[PDB]
């Protein structure tokens, strides 16, 4: 518990994120398997660049939260893109 | 496309575009970047001679979206139609159309910090996402 203000934070990011990925449908045009990390990676990129404003504390603890969200979020990026690269082969 | 994620969008570009055509330029730019196949060739806009014809663009994409949205309810083609314009008659690979999207996308997230927040993101995500024709 980095604090309390950046739990309901880094909360409801990975809600916000999940929604983004639970929406996504895989219609043409198909991007190359590569192309499509490179677009998830560009969508955290955002929301870390976004919520490293949200964030509150000491910069000690501040970028400690963001590192744990860039953490997190991977563990929903990850199953979509597994999902993905197993639409391409499909 | 829901009702719902029609007033969304319209809300959220509402906020976030009122300078998305000044950022023709950069998501370009942004593009070629993120992904660099997409320069590979790129016969478009006259580049090695000025900024003119990819700024100007830039406008021409940012009043698309803003009518396009401000009809999501009457014109569902609206977007789906121009796309096709793009791959049939002026020759530009419709994987370019969409990432350049997402980088105006991305490019907007960059100039508008706190205000383009993630939902306004997938609000108007969504309404990207709707390129195929509706009957
Ligand atoms: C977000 C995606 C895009 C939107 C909404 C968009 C929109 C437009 C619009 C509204 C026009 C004017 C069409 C007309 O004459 O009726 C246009 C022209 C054009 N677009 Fe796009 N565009 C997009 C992406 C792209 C991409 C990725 C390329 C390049 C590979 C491209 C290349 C062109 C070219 C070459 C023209 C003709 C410009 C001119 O009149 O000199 N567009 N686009």
């Amino acid at each position: 518990a980095l604090l309390k203000a950046n739990k309901d934070l880094i909360s409801a990011g990975l809600k916000e994120f999940s929604v983004l990925l639970n929406q996504q449908v895989f219609n043409d045009p198909l991007v190359s398997e590569e192309d499509m990390v490179t677009v998830v990676e560009d969508w955290m990129n955002f929301y870390i660049n976004y919520y490293r404003q949200q964030v509150t504390g000491e910069p000690q603890e501040r970028d400690k939260a963001l590192q744990e969200l860039r953490q997190e979020l991977n563990t929903l990026a990850n199953p979509f893109l597994a999902k993905y690269r197993d639409f391409l082969k499909s | 496309l829901s009702p719902a994620d029609k007033t969304n969008v319209k809300a959220a570009w509402g906020k976030v575009g009122a300078h998305a055509g000044e950022y023709g330029a950069e998501a370009l730019e942004r593009m070629f970047l993120s992904f660099p196949t997409t320069k590979t060739y790129f016969p478009h806009f006259d580049l090695s001679h000025g900024s003119a014809q990819v700024k100007g663009h830039g406008k021409k994409v940012a009043d698309a979206l803003t009518n396009a949205v401000a009809h999501v309810d009457d014109m569902p083609n609206a977007l789906s139609a121009l796309s096709d314009l793009h791959a049939h008659k002026l020759r530009v690979d419709p994987v370019n159309f969409k990432l350049l999207s997402h980088c105006l996308l991305v490019t907007l997230a960059a100039h508008l910090p706190a205000e383009f927040t993630p939902a306004v993101h997938a609000s108007l995500d969504k309404f990207l996402a709707s390129v195929s024709t509706v009957l």
